[PDB]
Order: structure tokens, then C-alpha cells, then sequence
């Protein structure tokens, strides 16, 4: 179901890598490479300009109420004083609001103006935006304030809102930060968190890897896993992954997460979830988050296979081997990667240990020399790979 | 003097400062905000030594990155993960490296060349087998002292075939090669041969890609690209009657 | 497999690099010292465009000067002989006196305070708030007629000054000539009638509510923190105070 097309290749030994976990079977075309769909965004055509909001929350004897819109003054409202009764009932904030929009209805025909609890909403036509939103309290910002959608802090933030109103809260330049996004819901008046205005959520689930599955009746079914989408965060906090735009090599599970090897790239999963690549807030750093480490060395060494060995996960590559660790425990920031040796090892077979060794082909130009892959006793930490078909130098094709 | 990709960031050797990226970024060097500080920064180390050592190389060896200069060796490591303040730059060896020559490391150890007055010696950088952390230096080209002429331009090898190859400047036309093996750990086939491929052939630098070696050399009329495979059973061309051991 | 032209044409001492990223993808890079010729492992030369110059690489001995790099994104080539420098030529606000145009923020009055705002010494501007009919005061008692007032006074007094009131904002712009020395503005109330605000800010919290569309603060630590004093500019648009590279 979902397709057959990931399996098909013309020279599967050396294409597909099937790696088998008890959960889930993930088969890796290797020729694949992996996309994001243009098709599925968020918000697709968004114009931050255009809907603004202002909050009139209060009213006091004599301030004048001047909220301009493209810079012409366009409401005029000077509450008044003197006798006290009328003006108490004329204080207030819903008769004010209402009071404005009708002035802006008028001096804006096409933009239309809805009132709120506390906010004034003006959505402009589609081809005009607001330019200027700046509106005078003739107090303190507190009498009336114009809301953009942009804050500087979450406490900032307009406090009713429409029902998808997005603000980015921008930093506060105190804590270091990314600017995040946040959006409003109406029903639970909870402000919440989401995943940028114009930003493509959804890598295409058929370039990424696929699974076989036994069914109820026993008999498999070759499908795609389905990837999460990246929920919070815009574009810039919230990187595509490494894999976005290349091909896969191999699938690894390092501690709890899922992980990938990508090029020069190794790409982890969410501790908890191995689908989820993104991290679950973009606002708070998370233990818990994606890793987008790339093997450090002065050579071109694509990662193609992941061997776990000893107590540790060497990362091996065509020319190199490496090995996945970290200083403590695993953060974005804590993955060293190291280079421990530089043996060569042909790809188009996968390396099995047997016991503590690991045995793996290097390729001679005519014979094949399969090598044996140890913990030297002696130091600390050294790995070797003996030879150990030296003494048939020319048997193994 | 050389450009280094130490963790996620790209790094520079400039005279006595090593000089990092920010993490993710191998472009920007400067913090992304100077109010807060992120262990993603760029970082700005010098190499803490008395005398005068200007970083010229950097080499990935064992776990560790090697910055080697050429009258010591330092080892860039950061005491837990990386800040501007946990990396230290210590001082492991000090053998002299003549810079010239990148070190070429074929499998654990690494290879490089000492400028004797007139006579380079090769020697192979090695983790000590019995202590934590010493590295020394074996000199191999002790057997043979005076072989190696001076200029050294490359050092290049191949784990597969296990050689390695020095082609110097001076004796333009000889690559010379060193064959080991390693049974154990021991050094069983310590050689030091020279293939000589012409009387007026100036040879450039070979470099090995897989068990085939592609050599450019010069004539001095035309110079040229070839190809040394060492296969043990085939006809290097095609409908040729038996390998025919000739030069181009 | 090939010849590769003539003895020159690769230079007397070229630095070559293989690249090898990819079974298609093995090329050698020749660096005559005079610019750079790549050749495939068959041989045939794949033309090397110099967009952007190519003085780099021009070197007298490309052995020890050129050095290369190659990772598989990109292929660094860094010449030891160039010295890095920065251009003088881009500044941000290249020329900037943080002197010249300051703001006073007006946020509110009150019966009986006397405003006095001096600029270079001289109290120039005097608006005593009044009391005692309470519907024109309460009128009156608002910030932003207080502003208007407040400029217009200012303009008489300081004709080569431009003054531009805004929502909370006056600000006061030196002619290119003169500078303003001094600031100070006595409320006649705590500093919360109205406030003098200079480019300089203890804390981030304490900014300016209000701003012009590129007015820059720097903020200066509080001595709570310990922190790199930093600077601080207000975009109107989005009404965000983010942060930014300095003023000169």
C-alpha cells in the first residue's frame, strides 16, 4: 500500500539497507533522496501588515484618542469632561471601542473593523496593508494601545485576542532566546505555541524511509511511516533537518532516538519519539531535542554505516571511523563525534561482530581483505583492525 | 595557515590563535548576542606554550584533534563540552615537523617529516600502547638515515595496499615508499624502497585513490596523468598477452 | 591515460590536491601558482571559471603557499601569504554622535507641576501645569497636549534644533553644528511626570516606551548581572526593541 516505488532499484545489493528493530523494520533506499513538499504549508500567503489589533482596555477625563493608519489621523476621540454622570458612563472602554470603529468604518471603507472585548480588530483589503499603526493615548500606553503582531515578550502579549491571532514574540534581549511564535485560541483563552506564518511543515513521507510491517493475517505490507510535522517554530529557529535535501545512507537507534546518516551529517530524533525531528518548542532548549551534529574531519568522509562496538557506537565511513559520544549526557550541544582510526572499509557490505570484534571487507583492487576490528588490550582506549586474511592474500574475490 | 573542522565548527590556524565558528554556522565567527552568553560562540584560544610556536597544521589523530606547529605538538580538547572557556590547547610533545608536508595518517598512526640539515627522517606519531595519554614520535627512517632528500612536498599512502609514499622535491624522480605491516602490534615489514620511473622524469604528487595510484609526471616536453594499480592478475590494457611490466 | 600539455603548463612546483568525494566525482586540482587547473582522473581538464578574482591564488611557490582543504560541502583553498584585514569602508552609522538627537518621553501630568526641560543650560522650556477649573485642566492634565506645548516653546528657544513630537516621544535634534550637552528635565513630580532619556539605559527594562523608527540605545549594565553592555535599536514597525551591531 502507499506505493512500491521506494524499493525499486536496479542494483539492490547496494541500494537498500534494511535495518530491523523489534518494533518496526526501516528498509533505506539509499539512491532516494529525501524532500519537503512546497505544497503543505502554514498560513501560505501571509502578510504579517495586514490585520492589526488595538486593545482599548481604559478611558479618562480629557485624553484625546488618535489612532492613525497610514498616516493620516484617522480617529479623533477626545473624551470629555464636566459633568460627571454622563462621563462616568463615558469613561468606560466597550462604549469607546465601539465609538472608535464607527470613525474608522467611515474614514476606512474597504478595511473592515470589528469589535471585541477588549480589541479592535482592522483587517485591511487584500491590496492595501497597514503601514502605520501608531495610535496616541494622551496618557501613558495604558489608556489604549496598538498591537502589532510582534511583541517583545510573552507578558506583552494583547491580553483578548481573535481566535487565531499569531504574535512572534520577539526576545526580550534578557534571557537568550529564539523569537518564537505563539498563537491565540478563543475557546480555551490560552495562548499556547505554533508553527510560524508562512513556514512548509511536512517533509514528503515517500523520499523518507519505509517499513514492513507482519499484519494481522501474517502476511507483511510495505508502507511509509508517517513524520511528524514541525509543530512549533518558524524557519529560521526551527532548521529543515540534514537529510531535507539528501540521501539517507543508514538508519542507527543511539540511546532512545532515532538516527540518521546523512552525507557528512548525523541526524538524531526526540529522545522520546522516534518520528519527531524538530524540537517540541522552539522557545525553551529541551535535553530532549533533534541533533544536527556533521563529522568533523579534514577529509571527505560520507557516513555510510552505523556499528555498535564495545560500549560505544562507531559511526563508520568509507575512509574513516568515528565514534557518536558525549561529554555528559546527550544535548544538541553535548555530541562530540571523534575520528578514532583511518582504515578503509567497502560499503556494499555491512560490518558483523561477532564477539567483542567487528569484521569488515576493505577492498584491494582484485582480492578483498576482510579485516578483524578490536579494543587493543593495552591502552585505554586505541581500536586497531588486525588483517585477518593476510595469510590468503588473494582468496576472497 | 589552515583551516581545521573541529566539532560542528569550522576553525582557523592564524599564526598563534586558533579561532573557531559559531556551531551551527562555519561562516560567522561572532557571537549571536553579545547580552547573552551561548555556548554555541565563537571561540578565541592561543596556544599557551614559553616559546614561540606558530600553529601551522591540524591533524585529526586517535580521539583527539592534534594542532601540530612546528617545533611542538598541542591537542585541542575542552574539559566537558565546548565553550569559549572549557577548551585548554595543552602541550603533549615536542617533536619538530618540517611544514612543507601535511602529516598523513594511514591508520593509527600519523606520518610526518623532519627537516634534518640534509636528509629528511619520516617518523610515525603513535599512541603509547601503556600510559593514558603519551604519544610519541618513532623515527622511521633510522635504518635508513640519510635516503630521503630534503624538500618533502608530500607524504601519501595507502591503508589498503599499506604503504607509504614521500616524494621530495629534492630527488625529483624517486617516490620513495615505505611498506609496513602490523602483526599484533608489533612492526613486522619495516622497507624503505624507491621506484624510479625516468632518467629526466619530475615526478608530482601521487595520490592514491583506492589500490590504484595516479601519478603526474614531467618529461620536460609534455607532462602527463597515469595510473599504477597494483592488481595482482590482470592485463593492465586491453588484449594485452600477459601484464607487461613496462613504464607508460 | 592522458598527457596534460607541457612541462610549464603545470609550473614548476605545483601544489595538487585529489578530491575525492564521490566514485564519479575524483578530480585532481593543479595549482600552477598562476591560477587553477583541474583535471578529471582520465585526464581530461574541466574548466575553472575565476569569478571574483583570482589574484588568491597567484603565489611564487604554490607548494608552501596554497593550502586546500577538502570537506564535502566545499573545498577551502587558503593562501598562507594573505594576511586577512577588515574594510573601513563598511561602517554602521559611520558617522554617529550618540550626542545629537536625544528624546524626552512625556507620559502624564498633574496639577501644580512645573515642567522645565534645559538643554545646554538654559531652562528652555517652562510650562507650569495648572489647577482650579477642573473641566479645562483635566483637558489639560493630558500628555499629549502637553507635548505640542512643550515643543513649540522648544522650537522658539532652539531654532536651528528640530523638534518632532511623536505618541509619547519629543525629540530634540541638534543641528549638525551644535550638540546637546545637557538634558536634564526637572518634573516637578517624581521622574514619572515626564523623563529625559539619553542613548544610554541602565537595563533593558528601563527603555524607552516609545521610539523614533531607528533610535538606538545602548544598555548599559545594570551591576546585577554581570553582562556585555549592548546595544539596543527600536524598530516602529513592529514595535520590537531586538538588538544590533553598534554605532560606529
Amino acid at each position: 500500500p502507499n506505493g512500491s516505488n521506494y524499493i525499486k532499484t536496479a542494483n539492490p545489493r547496494n541500494d537498500l539497507r534494511m535495518v530491523t528493530v523489534a518494533d518496526y523494520t526501516f528498509i533505506v533506499n539509499r539512491n532516494v533522496v529525501a524532500q519537503k513538499n512546497t505544497k503543505s504549508v502554514n498560513l501560505p500567503n501571509y502578510n504579517p501588515n495586514q490585520d492589526g489589533l488595538i486593545n482599548v482596555r481604559g478611558g479618562q477625563y480629557g485624553r484625546e484618542l488618535i489612532v492613525h493608519i497610514n498616516g493620516k489621523d484617522v480617529a479623533k476621540y477626545k473624551i470629555p469632561d464636566g459633568s460627571q454622570p454622563e462621563h462616568v458612563n463615558n469613561t468606560d472602554a466597550q462604549w469607546l471601542a465601539e465609538e472608535l470603529a464607527k470613525q474608522m468604518r467611515t474614514n476606512l471603507s474597504d478595511w473592515t473593523v470589528n469589535v471585541g472585548q477588549g480589541f479592535i480588530h482592522v483587517t485591511a483589503p487584500s491590496g492595501q496593508q497597514i503601514d502605520s499603526f501608531t495610535t496616541k493615548d494622551g496618557y501613558a500606553d495604558q489608556l489604549i494601545n496598538p498591537v502589532t503582531h510582534y511583541a517583545q515578550s510573552f507578558s506583552k502579549l494583547p491580553p483578548n485576542a481573535p481566535n487565531g491571532y499569531m504574535v512572534k514574540i520577539v526576545g526580550d534581549a534578557s534571557k537568550s532566546a529564539d523569537q518564537y511564535y505563539v498563537r491565540y485560541d478563543a475557546e480555551r483563552k490560552v495562548w499556547t505555541e505554533t508553527l510560524g506564518w508562512n513556514t512548509e511543515d511536512q517533509v514528503l513521507w515517500e523520499t523518507m524511509p519505509h517499513a514492513l510491517v507482519r499484519a494481522a493475517d501474517g502476511n507483511f505490507d510495505f508502507k511509509w511511516l508517517e513524520w511528524s510535522p514541525k509543530s512549533c517554530g518558524d524557519v529560521d529557529t526551527n532548521p529543515w533537518p540534514s537529510f531535507v535535501g539528501s540521501s539517507i545512507n543508514d538508519v542507527f537507534f543511539f540511546r532512545n532516538r532515532l538516527g540518521f546518516l546523512s552525507g557528512e551529517n548525523i541526524i538524531l530524533s526526540r529522545t522520546a519519539k522516534y518520528f519527531n525531528f524538530y524540537p517540541a518548542s522552539i522557545a525553551n532548549l529541551s535535553d530532549d531535542d533533534p541533533i544536527d551534529v556533521a563529522v568533523s574531519t579534514n577529509r571527505i568522509a560520507i557516513l555510510k554505516y552505523a556499528v555498535p562496538f564495545s560500549e560505544e557506537l562507531l559511526i563508520w565511513s568509507d575512509e574513516a571511523q568515528f565514534v557518536l559520544t558525549a561529554s555528559g549526557t546527550l544535548t544538541s550541544k553535548s555530541v562530540e563525534l571523534n575520528l578514532t582510526t583511518q582504515f578503509d572499509v567497502q560499503d556494499r557490505a555491512r560490518p558483523f561482530g561477532i564477539g567483542r570484534n567487528v569484521y569488515f571487507a576493505s577492498p584491494r583492487s582484485s582480492f578483498t581483505s576482510i579485516h578483524r576490528y578490536y579494543a587493543v588490550q593495552d591502552v585505554s582506549s586505541v581500536k586497531n583492525a588486525e588483517d585477518i586474511t593476510s595469510h590468503v592474500p588473494n582468496y576472497i574475490p | 595557515n589552515d583551516v581545521f573542522f573541529f566539532r560542528n565548527r569550522l576553525g582557523f590556524l592564524s599564526g598563534e590563535n586558533i579561532i573557531l565558528s559559531r556551531t551551527a554556522k562555519y561562516f560567522n565567527f561572532y557571537p549571536a548576542s553579545i547580552a547573552n552568553l551561548s555556548d554555541d560562540d565563537p571561540i578565541d584560544v592561543a596556544v599557551s606554550t614559553n616559546r614561540i610556536a606558530i600553529l601551522k597544521y591540524a591533524v585529526p589523530f586517535s580521539e583527539e584533534l592534534l594542532i601540530w606547529s612546528d617545533e611542538a605538538q598541542f591537542v585541542l580538547t575542552a574539559s566537558g563540552t565546548l565553550t569559549s572557556k572549557s577548551v585548554e590547547l595543552n602541550l603533549t610533545t615536542q617533536f619538530d615537523v618540517q611544514d612543507r608536508a601535511r602529516p598523513f595518517g594511514i591508520g593509527r598512526n600519523v606520518y610526518f617529516a623532519s627537516p634534518r640539515s640534509s636528509f629528511t627522517s619520516i617518523h610515525r606519531y603513535y599512541a603509547v600502547q601503556d600510559v593514558s595519554s603519551v604519544k610519541n614520535a618513532e623515527d622511521i627512517t633510522s635504518h635508513v638515515p640519510n635516503y630521503i632528500p630534503n624538500g618533502v612536498f608530500s607524504i601519501c599512502g595507502s591503508g589498503t595496499e599499506n604503504f607509504c609514499s614521500v616524494l621530495s622535491h629534492g630527488d625529483p624522480s624517486k617516490i620513495f615508499m615505505y611498506k609496513f605491516l602490523y602483526l599484533n602490534e608489533e612492526l613486522r615489514q619495516q622497507s624503505w624502497s624507491h621506484w624510479d620511473f625516468g632518467e629526466n622524469v619530475q615526478v608530482l604528487a601521487c595520490q592514491s585513490i583506492s589500490s590504484d595510484m595516479y601519478v603526474i609526471l614531467r618529461n620536460e616536453f609534455n607532462t602527463f596523468l597515469a595510473r599504477i594499480s597494483f592488481t595482482k592478475n590482470a592485463i593492465d590494457l586491453q588484449g594485452e598477452p600477459y601484464r607487461a611490466f613496462m613504464d607508460m | 591515460l592522458n598527457t596534460l600539455g607541457d612541462n610549464g603548463a603545470l609550473g614548476q612546483a605545483p601544489y595538487i590536491h585529489l578530491i575525492n568525494r564521490d566514485e564519479h566525482e575524483q578530480y585532481y586540482a593543479v595549482f600552477t601558482g598562476s591560477g587553477i587547473r583541474v583535471f578529471d582522473l582520465s585526464g581530461n581538464e574541466k574548466q575553472v571559471r575565476y569569478p571574483n578574482g583570482s589574484n588568491y591564488i597567484k603565489t611564487a611557490n604554490p607548494r608552501n603557499d596554497l593550502r586546500m582543504v577538502t570537506v564535502a560541502d566545499y573545498t577551502f583553498i587558503v593562501n598562507r601569504n594573505v594576511v586577512a584585514q577588515k574594510n573601513t569602508k563598511s561602517v554602521n552609522l559611520p558617522n554617529y554622535n550618540p550626542n545629537q538627537d536625544g528624546l524626552i518621553n512625556v507620559r502624564g501630568g498633574q496639577y501644580g507641576r512645573e515642567l522645565i526641560v534645559h538643554i545646554n543650560g538654559k531652562d528652555v522650556a517652562k510650562y507650569k501645569i495648572p489647577d482650579g477649573s477642573q473641566p479645562e485642566h483635566v483637558n489639560n492634565t493630558d500628555a499629549q497636549w502637553l507635548a505640542e506645548e512643550l515643543a513649540k516653546q522648544m522650537r522658539t528657544n532652539l531654532s536651528d534644533w528640530t523638534v518632532n513630537v511623536g505618541q509619547g516621544f519629543i525629540h530634540v535634534t541638534a543641528p549638525s553644528g551644535q550638540q546637546i550637552d545637557s538634558f536634564t528635565t526637572k518634573d516637578g513630580y517624581a521622574d514619572q511626570l515626564i523623563n529625559p532619556v539619553t542613548h544610554y539605559a541602565q537595563s533593558f527594562s528601563k527603555l524607552p516606551p516609545n521610539a523614533p523608527n531607528g533610535y538606538m540605545v545602548k544598555i548599559v549594565g545594570d551591576a546585577s548581572k554581570s553582562a556585555d553592555q549592548y546595544y539596543v535599536r527600536y524598530d516602529a514597525e513592529r514595535k520590537v526593541w531586538t538588538e544590533t551591531l553598534g554605532w560606529n
